[PDB]
RNA sequence: UGACCGAUGGAGUGAGGGCAUGGGUGCUAAGGUCCAUGUCCGAGAGGAGAAGAAUCCGGACCACCGGCUAAGGUCCCGAAAUAAUUGCUAAGUUGAAACGAAGUCAAGAAUUUUGGCAUGGAUAAUACACGGGCAUAAGCAAUUUACCGAAGCCGUGGGAUAUA
């Protein structure tokens, strides 16, 4: 039987407050912007944050190609991967990711600041990265947000 | 061209691409690398 | 109207006629009137007062419904592997149930 | 070899070099010299190599003094010999030195190439060194 | 190889048993020594193995004299 | 006169003479306060366990 | 403090180990070996260090959806400052030596010394590391204030074992 009578309430699928926000990447640093984006996606800015529920915001990033990498990171940061075959290690750069597309670079950075579980694998799908300032997300009425305020 | 841990100096000491060189165009047998 | 007040060393949010369980109060009877006057916050349907040295004049009067409510049994187990040491006890926490009559 | 002709005991316990030299740290008998900045055992082979290096230079003027003498015997076990069963075979003598001790010194020589002869001697030693000059020496001889 | 060493004898537990300022009784052993490292004085005897002992009760006194010779005596009454 | 000594650090890994000094002062728990006359012997104990106590 | 000493009933142990200090031995080698003085693991859970028997903090009677701290921390994974102020580093250094330029700042003396931070020396075999993302500070050095942080301390409820 329950002798507590004063509990903390967890949010659930029917009680979360999910919103669409738009942030800009005009001159921000890649890691410093992506940490704030990870906090937005996880829902650390909501007073009803619940670590076992998708309670964050759907984030649209515009002007993704204007992001800034300081130092020699654009070609001096060596990402390594493996194909699974002998002699199968490969190298690539943030420049290679940017050439492929800005969404791939942003997804790679944000996955790594997100939790490593099923919930984080679900959360990463709430992020939308676009190269220019033109995107098509009507019927949801996204709200502009100043990322420098956060 | 000779590469050695300690290079020393009309030869002139220059730094190129993070490496140390001692060059002498008058006498090319005195070039050195990796100071 | 709700107040934030502590009862037996734990802060609770309480309204009128709530039927709380609190830590055991010794030497009480059914229907006995208990008093708790250490309110930290009062929220009167819009007007909120916060007390550093508590809220002056605030007060919660309750009546005891059950003088001894035991909680669910918990098994307490100690074991150190490969050493042979092992013991298993039982524990039941002790509560009293009160009903809040007036919230001043 | 540079070693005593006789010793009372053939064996010696490996001591412990502790601090800085409190004697033999000032320049007597000479003008220029080198001090050691580290604590180490110095072998007679190293000493003879350093003296030969310092005396091949400088021609034959001036005077050269070595101020440490190796008198501590050391042993070595051998190949395939296990631990225990007493001390090993003799392997010569060493001199234990501490920081601040003057090894080599020279006199009657111009400063500008005494500085070079002593560096040549110091390159054949297992310790880092420091060049020192007398505190009354003047530039004009 | 082999070692030609490895021998020792049992330690003889020598030294001062009663220090200056302590109270001693007659017959108490004061000093165990090899040779007269300390010498007898007033009311202190010396045995076959140069052991110093108290002839009377009292307080042990250690005193030094010329040649830095040390004497042990008992101060009674 | 009376001074107040409060234990602020643990006795774990301290030598037995220091542990026995803490016992002689009367400190057996962390954040415990004892009150003693400031005699030279008490001051000597405090000096011995200075790295574990605070004068409050 | 309280368990020091006597006399009596019952034992177990008599394969130890790591770290620090003083030494012997060894090669001033070994996660080596032999002693001495402490301490911890043994027989000891909890916190930080990514993950570690004995390194740093700390000795667990039970419960609690209460509070304060220790070591160590406060951009995200991950709790708490994208806090404030002053400098240094441009190497992603960062989060091993003789021996060489001296890249750079600073303090001097009559070319020269002096320290701070970097740089070359610097090196093998399944794929690689600041734990990872990543960072020009979120690096290094100094100072100040808040805050996080343990089964340590306090609070509340409940037991047990002794000395008075
Ligand atoms: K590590
Ligand atoms: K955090
Ligand atoms: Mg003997
Ligand atoms: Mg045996
Ligand atoms: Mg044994
Ligand atoms: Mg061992
Ligand atoms: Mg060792
Ligand atoms: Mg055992
Ligand atoms: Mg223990
Ligand atoms: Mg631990
Ligand atoms: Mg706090
Ligand atoms: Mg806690
Ligand atoms: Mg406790
Ligand atoms: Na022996």
């Amino acid at each position: 039987m329950d002798t507590l009578s004063f509990k903390t309430i967890s949010a659930n699928k029917a009680t979360v407050t999910k919103e669409w926000v738009i942030v800009d990447a005009e001159g921000q640093t890649l890691g410093r912007m992506c940490a704030k984006v990870a906090k937005l996606l996880r829902g650390k800015y909501k007073p009803n944050f619940t670590p076992h529920v998708d309670c964050g915001d759907n984030v649209i990033v515009i002007n993704a190609d204007k992001i800034v990498l300081s130092g020699n990171k654009w070609d001096g940061r060596i990402y390594l991967r493996h194909t699974g075959y002998p002699g199968g290690q490969r190298q690539f750069t943030p420049r290679d990711f940017m050439n492929k597309g800005p969404e791939y670079l942003f997804r790679k950075v944000v996955k790594g600041m997100l939790p490593k579980n099923r919930l984080g694998a679900k959360i990463i799908g709430n992020l939308y990265v676009y190269a220019g300032t033109e995107h098509k997300h009507e019927a949801q009425q996204p709200r502009q947000l100043d990322i420098n305020s956060l | 061209m000779k590469v050695r841990a300690s290079v020393k100096k009309e030869c002139k000491i220059v730094r190129r691409k993070g490496r140390l060189y001692v060059i002498n165009k008058k006498n090319p047998k005195y070039k050195q690398r990796q100071g | 109207m709700y107040v934030i007040v502590d009862i037996q060393g734990q802060q609770m949010k309480v309204e009128q006629g709530r039927r709380l369980f609190v830590h055991h109060i010794k030497d009480v009877e059914s229907g006995a009137s208990v008093e708790f006057d250490k309110v930290l916050l009062v929220d009167n349907n819009g007007a909120i007062t916060v007390g550093s040295p508590l809220v002056e004049g605030a007060k919660v009067v309750c009546e005891v419904l059950t003088p001894l409510v035991k909680g669910d049994k918990v098994l307490i187990f100690h074991k150190k592997r490969r050493k042979g040491y092992r013991k298993l006890n039982g524990h039941r926490q002790q509560f009293t149930e009160i009903l809040v009559k007036e919230v001043v | 070899m540079l070693q005593p002709k006789k010793t009372k005991f053939r064996r010696q316990q490996k001591g412990r070099m502790k601090g800085f030299a409190q004697r033999g740290n000032q320049l007597s008998f000479g003008s220029f010299g080198i001090k050691s900045l580290q604590s180490k055992w110095i072998t007679g082979r190293q000493i003879e190599a350093a003296r030969i290096a310092v005396t091949r230079y400088m021609q034959r003027q001036g005077q050269v003094w070595v101020r440490i003498f190796p008198d501590k015997p050391i042993t070595k076990k051998g190949e395939g010999v296990r631990m225990g069963k007493g001390k090993g075979a003799p392997e010569g003598f060493v001199a234990p030195i501490t920081p601040g001790r003057i090894i080599f010194e020279v006199e009657g020589v111009p400063y500008e190439i005494a500085k070079e002869a002593l560096r040549l001697a110091a390159q054949k030693l297992p310790v880092t060194t420091k060049f020192v000059v007398r505190h009354d020496y003047d530039i004009q001889n | 190889g082999s070692s030609k060493n490895g021998r020792e004898s049992e330690s003889k537990r020598l030294g001062v048993k009663v220090y200056g300022g302590e109270m001693a009784k007659a017959g108490n052993i004061l000093v165990r020594q090899r040779g007269t490292v300390h010498h007898p004085g007033e009311n202190v005897g010396i045995g076959k193995d140069h052991t110093l002992y108290a002839l009377k009760s009292g307080v042990v006194v250690f005193t030094r004299k010329k040649n830095d010779r040390s004497y042990v005596s008992i101060k009674t009454e | 006169a009376k001074i107040k000594i409060q234990q602020v650090r643990s006795r774990i890994r301290c030598p037995k003479d220091q542990k026995r000094t803490l016992d002689a002062l009367g400190l057996r728990k962390l954040n415990q306060i004892v009150e003693h006359e400031a005699t030279p012997s008490i001051l000597g104990m405090v000096n011995k366990v200075r790295h574990l106590v605070l004068i409050v």
